């Protein structure tokens, strides 16, 4: 007895917005409210093909008559204004909590024996491993991606507003605190206890996320790419579309939060390559490879199959893989 | 009949680069001698008319994608 | 005697779709030119999430899959940057003339079933069934994933008697339970507001508004359409506000049924014949025992076996839905 629910899905916890990127002066940065936007211009680029080469023929004439014929192209770039220096990256972020309940499920006792399952975690320990965890890559700013790439400085400040108001703020160094490892201080446990409360349904939890990143006067910045379709499709003209809201530059809500979820520092066949995002079949697509395979035992669905159903409760370090999931959210279903 | 065709490799779909005219009976010889006369790995084939309208290009290792 | 073959009511209940706008929260009593809440586009990659049917178990095939994923274009509804509650706005029109059909076949079913319809009219009135969707109108039931993690939701009702305020009603949607049918001494007017719709008296017009604090640029969440970078999410817009169905408004309002022949420790679900929710995937009304809505009815109505009391609000809640019932 006991089959899988053929129907799961799980609503996400930790939803953030669309982080909207600003220009200005480091020693403006108390005063930012009125910064500009960084914009989105156009430019005519053109290069040579220098791929690399089918080998059917080694001939001079052939590359020298193929370099002749240039490649001409316009594409999107976002760049600081010629007197601004630093970027300012700024979104909310809202922890939901009621983690493990599905928004979608067949079975009810599948259901009740995975509620308890949860509840039986949560008790033993609460979040707060994975809040402490969620609060670092919050405190780095992981979420600049390649904004983030050499910068003199780079500053996170956050604010809990529990009404307009703000509640309680705070100032991290992002570059003093690492991007491997989870040390701790004092007022980042003061916001891993806030995400924690958060998570386990206690209180309201929306925080204000404000990071300024200086990289030099007209420097390029890099917001999120969009798809080519609707932008020409039978003669066209752009060919690379970069994300904006208002004419404002920015990146995307789930390119953000993946930086989030960066926690899984448990998958076997590694040394130090980092932590990577939670994901079913922990799987990374810049290296091509899942770390977290199933001809192995280590998946999301073979740890939440014998969590659940044959009650193998796995190492407690796997237990916060499960809980990352849950809290990430998804179609886990039969399909 | 042999019709004109003009051959272009290009870094992706939107470039412009000026191209190579060919003699080919049909669409699918014009697209049979553009899977060869090709230099490079990650270009996009396309076939135009002489004076510039697309009928078809390739991206990769992926079908030929035809212009209606 | 007999059940006729083509039996249909009308629905009583009548939303309108909802309209969603933004704006700040204190600015809500000069709300009326909010800027409505649009529904744009963006780029997502996917990664490979779903279960595998244990032949593509292999690394040579999850590798190539997880080397070139797929790329989708979804609709998504944000709020400004600056705005950060939600305005949803419909009106509600509550009709009455509840137990006459509009389609009938026979004239002995279609008299005994009016004379069936009044004596549970003339026993107790709609007070009980209005006094549950006066509720659901209070709470903000009808946001329904723009509720969960709201800071404050605060719901306004009109009454319009030409186009002029008879009665405004002020409630804290947050403080009124999602689970229960309490009591209040300006609930109860709403409730009896609705009684006299639903029982013929009056004209009934309600103007809802609801507030919502979800956050400065965060997501709503519009209703949903069905797909006729091939685009994976279609969301509903009447002219360019995103919206919501006046059916899934609706059905936020008839989830009054707290009579079942299963467990109570699951809250109220939707009128529905043999009583079902997509969510949970499954139908808690069988026609195994007797307490759905066909055998019900058809032993109210035709061999005169009355149900309990509280099963009557469930076939009359039923017919206050309309639908296509008869053999």
């Amino acid at each position: 007895i006991l089959s899988t629910a053929s129907v799961l899905a799980f609503e996400r916890k930790l939803d953030p917005s669309d982080a909207l990127m600003s220009a200005g002066a480091w020693a403006q940065r108390d005063a930012s409210q009125e910064w500009p936007a960084v914009t989105v211009r156009e430019k005519s680029v053109r290069g040579t093909i220098s791929n690399r080469l089918k080998t059917k023929d080694r001939d001079p004439a052939k590359l020298d008559a193929s370099i002749q014929s240039p490649n001409l192209q316009t594409v999107d770039v976002a760049n600081l204004p010629s007197d601004a220096d630093t970027l300012k990256v700024r979104f909310t972020l809202r922890v939901l909590g009621g983690a493990g309940t599905p928004s979608a499920c067949n079975d009810a006792a599948y259901r009740d024996k995975l509620l308890q399952t949860v509840a039986t975690y949560v008790n033993d320990q609460g979040f707060a491993e994975l809040a402490r965890r969620y609060a670092h890559n919050l405190a780095n700013a992981r979420f600049l991606w390649r904004n983030r790439v050499g910068a003199e400085a780079v500053e996170v400040r956050i604010n809990h507003i529990r009404q307009g108001e703000v509640a309680r703020a705070w100032r991290f160094d992002a570059l003093a605190i690492g991007l491997r490892d989870f040390k701790a201080d004092a007022e980042l446990d003061a916001l891993a206890e806030l995400i924690a409360s958060g998570l386990s349904g206690s209180g309201h939890v929306l925080l204000e996320v404000v990071a300024f990143a200086r990289i030099g006067d007209g420097q390029e910045v890099f917001p999120s790419q969009e798809l080519i379709l609707d932008k020409g499709d039978k003669k066209g003209q752009k060919s690379k579309t970069l994300y904006s809201v208002r004419d404002a530059a920015a990146i995307h809500s789930q390119k953000i939060g993946n930086a989030l979820r960066t926690i899984d520092t448990w998958y076997p066949d590694e040394d130090g390559l980092g932590p990577i995002a939670v994901e079913p079949y922990g799987s990374v697509t810049s290296q091509g490879k899942a770390y977290r395979q199933p001809k192995q035992k280590l998946d999301f669905y073979t740890l939440l199959d014998n969590w659940v159903l044959r009650d193998e409760a796995p190492a407690v370090e796997q237990q916060h893989y499960v809980i990352a999931n849950l809290i990430r959210g998804g179609v886990f279903g039969e399909a | 009949m042999k019709a004109a065709y003009i051959i272009k490799e290009v870094q992706n779909i939107n470039s412009e680069r000026e191209g190579t005219q060919i003699e080919a009976t049909s669409l699918s010889q014009a697209k049979r001698i553009a899977s060869k006369e090709q230099c490079f790995h990650g270009t996009v084939m396309r076939i135009e008319t002489v004076n510039g309208l697309w009928l078809a290009y390739k991206e990769d290792g992926k079908r030929w994608v035809d212009c209606q």
